[PDB]
């Protein structure tokens, strides 16, 4: 239906299919009109290859040498209507850096799990060195909005909150970041035995305020430019979420920001709201950041279901003692080596994008971008179709990366509507 | 799409009291002026030594825009025994939540602290203060004999509160029985007879109120929200409450019978901690004169042509049917992270086209986070899904985000337009607007062109200047127009036509100015039969143009004198939305 659209840059506006002779009509019907190929117009969609360097496998022993994903750099011209497929080559090395945070409950119910978990950061640097070479451990704690309704308010419990038990309990806090992720584990071991357990609650417990700035607080926490950024949740309760604390009359929705103090505390505990999961995803991928929910039975259900919505994060069942933390540490590791999940980054509203998975050498999923049940070493392709409704204005930047991965794959996405006759 | 954003009313109140976080009209019976109601939960009070006790505000829509806090406890905390506080006002959210029924004033403190009768602790079992024509008493079901978590301790009765037909008061409170939440409803005779200043724990006759169930069902926060509406078609009103976190916070909202308090319907979220209950709402909007029920879950996220999930909220429309099911239809947000559903709002008949409106907030929206709010008109299929209008902050964040549309309330005609208006709060740089509705003008143009199939040999009229006659033809344009409420009798119009609008030659022109245009000022009369004008155009010469294919199409446009047609304030009129400003008859060529 080029014939009763068509300006040579209108015609081009009307369908994909469309050219303009310098009447609108297409390529193959502009021959039997007796247009030349040079009066011909068509601009066609196409890649441009910049960066395109080949994956590093094997051990590798300078750092600045590997390479997870191909290509790394790809200015992409596309035609309003026109489509275009690219191929991603992505996989991960032998020996790549692992940054582990061990973010743990504190409550009083999390006393018999501290007598286990005291010689855990040796035992844990100990399986771990098999894996990789580079590792780093830190840890954090959390429990809850010190403010009511969440908390008792009275004077005898806000100085010890399990009076009524009685047990000597520290005062509830929200988030203290204690040590940034060292290599020492036997820095690790001795924080363990100097915590205390803070209140006994039963009802869901602040965790998701820890969450938000264990991730966003890159300096203060220390996660590495290229490694594994693991973050491990360790608690045996529900957790608030968004306006839970329009209970205690927090308002002010979470910036999202970073807000420890000089005495590495969560500040703004009392002045925002908790983070909501739409929020942590934002924060978690734009940090790179691997969740790992180390809870009890009585929420892996619960916990299972907000891991599907949270690009990368996976769950372990957890002993009422925490017996198996170096278990499921482990285990959720190994599974992430074998899970390749596709990210897209700075995109658009507007631009509608497909994935098709390739694992192994003759399987392809449909409406898949993630690949799993690989052994390291093994490739994995991706074929991402770009098609852009509109004509826009200018170019835009979107950037393709695997889940957990510093690589990336920069785009140059720029429109094409006007005619060469133009000029 | 008729409210006016030229020169709303501006209301304002002292810095950090969070003014605007609870809104409301108040329209006292007969005669009375119009009032508003402002909530600010942070601000000082001249209680004795109780710092941030909240206060609400009596705004004055007349002349001047003051706004007089209403005096509805001027008393410290009283006390137990020697040196023993009974009660904690400090930091109690007064104003937190304001609703108005005709006289009768309700505004409540759900963070108010109570010491137990027995042992010395500090439970927030929220209170509200009801305040009829002369009497004001103080209403807290939840502070009981019923204490700790396990009872109504950290009940914060009053966190969400309505009004039913029946002058009868609906109470939730999220914290009750270890936050499974708790639906109280006493009548409005019995808080102001049965209330005893030195009682403390009142027991009613005539209470309605859900009873403690399971350890299952802990943690659900029933009476987060509420709304009234009639469900099992009995005349009364019936309860509706959002429970955010039932469900493994699944979310879902709890309707309840307001007679006995039996369930009737519950339903469920679909989505995990889309806070799906947030705020709920009921009102007809298909003009079936059956309650429909407006559920939000503003943390609701969406998957988008990227195939990436963004965070953009949900409202769910379930229309009511008489045979009693429900047809469920949801509707998403616009911008990420805005949190589109926080607050809805019902309008009643915003444009008086015959079906109730309603407005839905997105108070983290627009630029610089201002705040946004969407308007959706009603009809005989459902809710229309596209707004017809949208509403923007126009005030910068201080520390907090100014939450335009955190609160709003409308349904009340307060300028005695005919319209009803709208009352958006933004507590966050405690601000409460007043937005007035427009006049709709419905007009109904017709344009008739005759004879439509021009004979170019015909050459009947005769033109002036030459002795050579042309072929000429009729147009004929008639314009009527009619509206409801207050609205000039008399409108005025401007008609333009256009011959030949889409071809360049022009092929045909009028005969008095041998021109293809041809304005004309018309002054048509409300609700009376449309005036008609018509003149004579002519087609030219055959040797003049060789297009004989293209048919000549007859174009007109008109557009009201609004500055002529305004009120008294300055408040003009508009024109209906889906009906067109311009219409376009053609004509042909035998050949
Ligand atoms: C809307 O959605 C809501 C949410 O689900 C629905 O509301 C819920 O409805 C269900 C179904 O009716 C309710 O479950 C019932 O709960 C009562 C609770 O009774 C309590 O008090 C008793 C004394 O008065 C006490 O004995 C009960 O304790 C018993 O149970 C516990 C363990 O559950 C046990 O330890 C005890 O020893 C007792 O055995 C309890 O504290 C319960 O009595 C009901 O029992 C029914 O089912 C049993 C099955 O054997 C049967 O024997 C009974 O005769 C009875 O038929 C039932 O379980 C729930 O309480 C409601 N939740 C709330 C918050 O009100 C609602 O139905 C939905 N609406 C619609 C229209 O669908
Ligand atoms: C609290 O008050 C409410 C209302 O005042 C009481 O609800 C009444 O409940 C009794 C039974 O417990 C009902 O008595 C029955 O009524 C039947 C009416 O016809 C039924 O069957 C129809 C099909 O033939 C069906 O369409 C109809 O549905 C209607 O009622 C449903 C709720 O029951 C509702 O969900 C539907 O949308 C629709 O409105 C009926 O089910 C009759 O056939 C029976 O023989 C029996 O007499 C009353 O009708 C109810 N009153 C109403 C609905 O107004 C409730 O019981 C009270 N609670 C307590 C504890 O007493
Ligand atoms: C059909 O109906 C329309 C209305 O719907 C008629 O339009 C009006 O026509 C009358 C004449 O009959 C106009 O009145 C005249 O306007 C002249 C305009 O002069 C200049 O005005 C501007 C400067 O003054 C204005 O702006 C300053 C601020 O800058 C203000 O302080 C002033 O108060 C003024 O608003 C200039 O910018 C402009 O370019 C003009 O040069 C004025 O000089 C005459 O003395 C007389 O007042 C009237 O303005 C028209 N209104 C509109 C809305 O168009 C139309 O005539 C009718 N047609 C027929 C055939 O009857
Ligand atoms: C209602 O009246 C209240 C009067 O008590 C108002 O409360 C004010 O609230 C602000 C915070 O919004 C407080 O500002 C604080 O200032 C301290 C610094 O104070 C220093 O001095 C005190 C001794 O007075 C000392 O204890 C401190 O350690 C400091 O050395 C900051 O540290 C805080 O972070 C905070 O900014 C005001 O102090 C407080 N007023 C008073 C008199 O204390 C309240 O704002 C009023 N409500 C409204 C709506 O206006
Ligand atoms: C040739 O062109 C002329 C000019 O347009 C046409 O004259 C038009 O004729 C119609 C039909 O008679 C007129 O409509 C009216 O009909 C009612 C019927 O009762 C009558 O009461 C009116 O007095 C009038 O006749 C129309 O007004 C008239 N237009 C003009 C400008 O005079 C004529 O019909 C055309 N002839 C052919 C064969 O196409
Ligand atoms: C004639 O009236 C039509 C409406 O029937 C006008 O159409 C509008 O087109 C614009 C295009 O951007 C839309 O944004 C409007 O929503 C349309 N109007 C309606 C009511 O939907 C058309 O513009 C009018 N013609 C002229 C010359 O003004
Ligand atoms: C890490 O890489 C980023 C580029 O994404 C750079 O801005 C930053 O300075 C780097 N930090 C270190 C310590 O190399
Ligand atoms: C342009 As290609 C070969 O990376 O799809
Ligand atoms: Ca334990
Ligand atoms: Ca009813
Ligand atoms: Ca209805
Ligand atoms: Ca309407
Ligand atoms: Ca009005
Ligand atoms: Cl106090
Ligand atoms: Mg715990
Ligand atoms: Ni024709």
């Amino acid at each position: 239906g080029c014939a009763l659209g068509g300006t040579c840059e209108d015609c081009l506006l009307i369908g994909p299919q469309c050219a303009w002779c310098a009447r609108c009509d297409t390529p193959a019907n502009l021959l039997a009109k007796g247009c030349q190929l040079n009066f011909i117009e068509n601009p066609v969609s196409q890649v441009e290859i910049l960066k395109n360097k080949p994956l590093s496998v094997g051990r590798q022993k300078n750092s600045s040498d590997i390479v997870q994903i191909a290509p790394q750099s790809l200015i992409l011209k596309l035609r309003p209507g026109g489509a275009q497929t690219l191929q991603v080559h992505v996989r991960q090395t032998e020996d790549y850096p692992v940054d582990l945070y061990y973010l743990m409950d504190l409550s009083a119910s999390m006393d018999d799990d501290l007598n286990t978990i005291k010689e855990l950061g040796s035992r844990l640097s100990k399986e771990m060195s098999k894996l990789t070479s580079n590792f780093r451990l830190g840890f954090g704690s959390f429990v809850e909005k010190p403010v009511s309704p969440f908390v008792k308010t009275t004077p005898e419990e806000i100085a010890n909150p399990c009076s009524s038990i009685p047990y000597f309990c520290l005062p509830t806090f929200g988030f203290k970041h204690i040590l940034p992720l060292t290599n020492d584990a036997e820095r690790f071991n001795e924080i363990v035995k100097n915590q205390k357990i803070s209140a006994n609650i039963d009802t869901p417990e602040g965790g998701f305020d820890a969450i938000m700035q264990a991730a966003v607080c890159k300096e203060k926490i220390g996660w590495r430019n290229d490694s594994l950024h693991l973050l491990v949740f360790v608690s045996d309760a529900d957790s608030h979420f968004g306006m839970d604390s329009k209970l205690a009359g927090i308002v002010c929705p979470n910036d999202g920001l970073c807000h420890l103090d000089s005495k590495n505390e969560y500040s703004m505990s009392t002045v925002l709201e908790y983070p909501t999961i739409g929020q942590l995803i934002d924060k978690l991928v734009q940090n790179n950041v691997l969740l790992i929910f180390a809870v009890t039975q009585e929420q892996v259900h619960l916990y299972e279901n907000y891991a599907k919505l949270i690009p990368g994060a996976t769950v372990g069942l957890l002993q009422k003692d925490s017996g198996n933390i170096l278990q499921l540490i482990i285990s959720a590791y190994e599974e992430l080596r074998s899970e390749v999940e596709l990210e897209v980054l700075g995109d658009t509203e507007g631009l509608n994008l497909s994935f098709t998975a390739i694992c192994n050498n003759g399987t392809l999923f449909q409406h898949q971008k993630k690949c799993s049940h690989m052994k390291v070493g093994d490739t994995a392709s991706f074929s991402v179709t770009v098609n852009i409704p509109h004509c826009e204005r200018r170019s835009r930047h979107i950037i393709i990366k695997p889940v957990g991965l510093g690589d990336a794959l920069e785009l140059l996405v720029s429109p094409e509507c006007n005619c060469d006759c133009q000029k | 799409f008729n409210l006016d954003v030229d020169s709303p009313a501006e209301y304002s109140g002292p810095e950090g009291s969070y003014f605007g976080f609870a809104v409301d009209f108040f329209v006292p019976s007969a005669s009375s002026r119009m009032f508003l109601l402002v909530g600010a939960p942070k601000a000082n009070t001249t209680q004795p030594g109780i710092v941030e006790g909240g206060q609400v505000l009596k705004c004055d829509w007349s002349s001047t825009r003051r706004c007089q806090p209403i005096e509805f406890d001027a008393t410290g905390n009283r006390d137990y025994a020697k040196d023993d506080p009974l009660e904690f006002k400090s930091h109690q959210w007064f104003g937190a939540s304001v609703r108005s029924k005709q006289d009768k004033i309700l505004a409540c403190a759900p963070l108010y602290h109570w010491r137990t009768e027995m042992k010395q602790e500090r439970e927030p079992v929220g209170t509200c203060f009801l305040q009829d024509g002369t009497k004001t008493v103080e209403y807290a079901p939840c502070r009981s004999q019923d204490i700790d978590a396990d009872g109504q301790g950290f009940c914060q009765g009053g966190f969400s509160i309505d009004f039913t037909k029946a002058d009868r008061v609906l109470l939730g409170g999220p914290g009750s029985f270890y936050w499974q939440g708790q639906l109280i409803s006493d009548q409005v005779a019995e808080i102001v007879s049965k209330y005893d200043p030195n009682v403390y724990s009142i027991k009613y006759n005539n209470q309605l109120a859900t009873r403690t169930a399971q350890a299952i069902f802990d943690d659900s926060y029933l009476g987060y929200s509420v709304a009234v509406g009639d469900f099992n078609g009995d005349g009364i009103d019936d309860f509706v409450s959002g429970v955010p976190r039932a469900a493994r916070t699944l979310g879902m909202v709890y309707i309840y019978d307001g007679k006995n308090m039996s369930s009737l319907y519950n339903f469920t979220g679909e989505q995990m901690a889309a806070y799906f209950g947030f705020s709920v709402a009921a009102t007809d909007i298909n003009g079936d004169d059956y309650a429909d029920v407006f559920i939000g879950a503003p943390l609701f996220m969406d998957r988008g042509s990227d195939g990436k999930l963004q965070e953009v909220g949900q409202v769910s429309v379930s229309l009511q049917r008489a045979s009693g099911d429900f047809q469920t239809t949801k509707l998403n947000g616009f911008e990420v992270f805005a949190r589109f559903g926080s607050a809805i709002a019902p309008l009643g008949d915003l444009d008086q086209d015959g079906f109730n409106d309603i407005a839905i907030a997105a108070p983290y929206g627009g630029e610089d986070k201002k705040g946004i709010v969407y308007i959706f008109n009603g009809r005989s299929t459902g809710l229309n899904a596209v707004p017809s209008q949208i509403l923007e902050g126009q005030w910068a964040a201080r520390s907090c985000p100014p939450s335009f549309g955190y609160s709003m309330k409308g349904a009340t005609d307060i300028d005695k337009n005919g319209y009803p208006d709208l009352i958006v709060g933004a507590f966050g740089v405690d601000r409460a607007i007043l937005y007035r509705a427009r006049p709709v003008i419905t007009v109904n143009a017709g344009l008739e062109v005759y004879p439509s199939i021009l004979n170019q040999d015909n050459k009947t009229c005769s033109l002036p200047g030459t002795a050579l006659k042309v072929s000429c033809f009729n147009v004929r344009f008639c314009l009527k127009a009619d509206g409801k409420g207050v609205l000039p009798r008399k409108l005025n119009f401007q008609v333009e036509l256009l011959l030949d609008k889409l071809k360049a030659i022009r092929r045909a022109l009028f005969l008095y100015s041998r021109s293809p245009s041809h304005s004309k000022n018309m002054t048509i009369s409300r609700g009376g039969l449309m005036q008609c004008e018509e003149l004579i155009a002519y087609l030219r010469d055959e040797s003049e143009f060789r297009d004989k294919l293209t048919p000549i199409t007859i174009f007109m446009e008109y557009r009201l004198d609004y500055r002529t047609a305004a009120d008294t304030t300055g408040l003009q009129p508009i024109l209906n939305q889906f009906t067109p400003a311009n219409i376009s008859r053609q004509a042909h060529i035998l050949l």
